[PDB]
């Protein structure tokens, strides 16, 4: 290497402990590495930043494909990517977000707590399909969409805006077989589908959308190599019922349907349905939200809707239309992230 | 790999990376000091021809050789060629390439064992010792290469576009291989630097067709196209050929890798 390139380089390079100050106020540690809340040393602009020193060492597969996927994607309601820092003496990735205060996790479990204004589950709906059409359309699937990565901005110019995040963006040969819930896991997966899909991703949606009505996960079961696992699929059956060879014909090329026809029996779930379940958390079978929900939970992949036609369902035609601030104006409720000191 | 297959009137690729021919031009005359534009061409060639070797004996998608081969280009449209060994970029840019991608991976002994192997069987001609960078050089390489490349890493190519204008014109088993292969012949030019993939796809199915003696003049006719880039990049295809014939790679590039001018160490 040029010695006048290298020191050139070193000394024009932009610096995230230079640039930003975010010592001590770490919001998130986990698999995808460390979140701060960040701002700048200097006064520029007063806007909060979100800080990701992503895990590991040089560029990884994840890195890589995060990276090269939001260096492209630009849609209000998809985390943008505002810069990358790249840290030569300890070979660490950095990537630089607009500070999201909240996000579904955090704001239903405030709701869970309890135990809102009219439209602001149909308006949180709305936003996450609009982001994860953007990226189907794309040809990007999430493959990992929970409430934890559908954030919601907070007090600033996009307040109350969704924004989808942490993408899974490396998963080897597109396989889900290369403290976890299966919660928001798919049946085919379950049974060993080969690939992720767009119904996959429609699937988490279903998932979420039944949590944002209840403030429960509708799935839930115990936490905790094989994609078959027993006591999240009988969960699914509970709710939804057993489904008939016509529900799903396909069911028996899934590499796990002999071991489903050994463990389940259909008779076991015969009063089961989404109808019931739905009628116990006080949502109403004959609602525009529940026909939506249930084409959204279809269990043969096949015959779930698509992002699209998710969008144009006549429930956001209906009283109350969704909103792009989610809380529609009003204050919001909830306590900002808090800063983690644990060692 | 279908990433973003719709979106290059928005991508980074057409925004940054379709360059104008006079500001590359302008930055190359750093290079021309040294070396002839010819030997400049030649040198181009060259490494292509090394990314080509490398990957094919890795055993990677023609895609990914591509994406390595535009990476290698960007770096040096806007950077001397002294400023990083183009030796230890080549590999670096297949590396990072086969990364972007899902379906497998490249170990690091398997780079090295790669970048050793191929520069030795295929390229002893212009190579009289063997590769002398160890993984350590890679990964700092790729550092630089990523930053300086302003993180774009998804690439669009002319086989994508290609493959359905040749299905729209029916002409699958005729013109396909012959129209794919000058494809990969244009990676040997700029021209990657200065159109959209389509366009490039468009002159060399063009090219295809006269070889073949296929009239195609209706069905380019047919197209909403700017013919005169069209023209324009089937002029440089032409002139690649004529290159090629003249240019003996084999018995001219020690000489011209001599001429490079090369990385100053510290004091
Ligand atoms: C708070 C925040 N604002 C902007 C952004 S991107 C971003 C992120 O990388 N991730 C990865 C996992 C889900 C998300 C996240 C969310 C909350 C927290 Cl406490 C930490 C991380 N987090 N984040």
């Amino acid at each position: 290497m040029d010695y006048d390139f290298k020191v050139k380089l070193s000394s024009e390079r932009e610096r995230v402990e230079d640039l930003f100050e975010y010592e001590g106020c770490k919001v998130g540690r986990g698999t995808y590495g460390h979140v701060y809340k960040a701002k700048r040393k200097d006064g520029k602009d007063d806007k909060d930043y979100a800080l990701k020193q992503i895990e590991g060492t040089g560029i990884s597969m994840s890195a890589c494909r995060e990276i090269a996927l939001l260096r492209e994607l630009k849609h209000p309601n998809v985390i943008s990517l505002q810069k990358v820092f790249l840290s030569h003496a300890d070979r660490k990735v950095w990537l630089l977000f607009d500070y999201a205060e909240h996000d579904l996790w955090h704001i239903i479990k405030f709701h869970r707590a309890s135990k809102l204004p009219r439209g602001m589950v149909k308006s949180l709906l709305y936003q996450i399909l609009d982001g994860i059409h953007y990226l189907h359309a794309n040809w990007v699937l999430h493959r990992d969409l929970k409430p934890a990565n559908i954030l919601v901005m907070g007090e600033g110019p996009e307040r109350g805006r969704v924004k989808i995040a942490d993408m899974g963006f490396a998963r080897l040969f597109n396989s889900p077989l290369k403290v976890v819930t299966f919660w928001y896991r798919a049946p085919e997966l379950l049974l060993g589908a080969r690939h992720y899909t767009k119904a996959i991703d429609i699937w988490a949606i279903g998932c979420i959308f039944a949590e944002l009505l209840t403030s429960e996960p509708i799935f839930h079961c115990r936490q905790e190599s094989n994609p078959y696992h027993h006591d999240q699929l009988d969960r699914i059956f509970n709710v939804m019922g057993f489904p008939a060879d016509k529900d799903w014909e396909d069911i028996k090329k899934m590499p796990e349907h002999s071991t489903l026809m050994k463990d389940f029996r259909r008779n076991t779930y015969t009063n089961c349905s989404l109808i019931k379940y739905m009628e116990k958390h006080k949502v109403k079978p004959d609602s525009k939200a529940f026909h939506l929900l249930q084409k959204l939970l279809t269990m043969d992949p096949i015959k779930r809707i698509t992002s699209e036609q998710a969008m144009q369902d006549p429930y956001f035609l209906e009283d109350p239309l969704p909103t792009s601030d989610v809380f529609a104006g009003c204050q919001i409720p909830y306590p900002k992230r808090e800063f983690l000191t644990e060692e | 790999d279908k990433a973003m297959a719709g979106n290059f009137w928005q991508s980074s690729h057409y925004l940054q990376w379709i360059l104008d021919k006079q500001d590359l031009l302008k930055e190359r005359q750093k290079d021309l000091k040294f070396l002839s534009e010819e030997e400049y061409w030649k040198l181009q060639i060259f490494f292509t021809n090394v990314i080509q070797a490398l990957g094919e004996h890795l055993k990677l998608r023609q895609q990914v050789i591509a994406t390595a081969t535009v990476y290698f280009k960007r770096f040096y449209a806007r950077y001397s060629l002294k400023s990083i060994d183009p030796v230890l970029m080549a590999p670096t840019c297949v590396f990072l390439a086969s990364k972007v991608e899902e379906f497998g991976v490249v170990s690091n002994t398997r780079l090295i064992a790669a970048a050793t192997s191929v520069l030795k069987t295929r390229f002893s001609y212009a190579f009289p010792k063997e590769f002398p960078y160890r993984m350590n050089h890679i990964l700092e390489c790729e550092f630089y290469l990523l930053e300086l490349m302003d993180c774009c890493l998804i690439v669009y190519h002319p086989y994508r576009p290609l493959l359905q204008y040749v299905q729209d014109m029916g002409q699958e088993d005729m013109l396909l291989p012959l129209a794919w292969r000058i494809v990969n012949d244009t990676y040997r030019t700029d021209l990657c630097l200065l159109y959209p993939p389509f366009m490039i796809a468009l002159a060399c199915l063009h090219v295809a067709c006269v070889v073949q003696q296929k009239d195609a003049r209706q069905w380019f006719a047919e197209l909403s196209v700017d013919m005169e880039k069209i023209l324009e990049i089937i002029r440089v295809i032409l002139k690649l050929y004529e290159q090629w014939k003249n240019f003996d790679e084999r018995k001219e590039m020690a000489t011209i890798l001599s001429k490079m001018p090369k990385p100053k160490p510290p004091p």
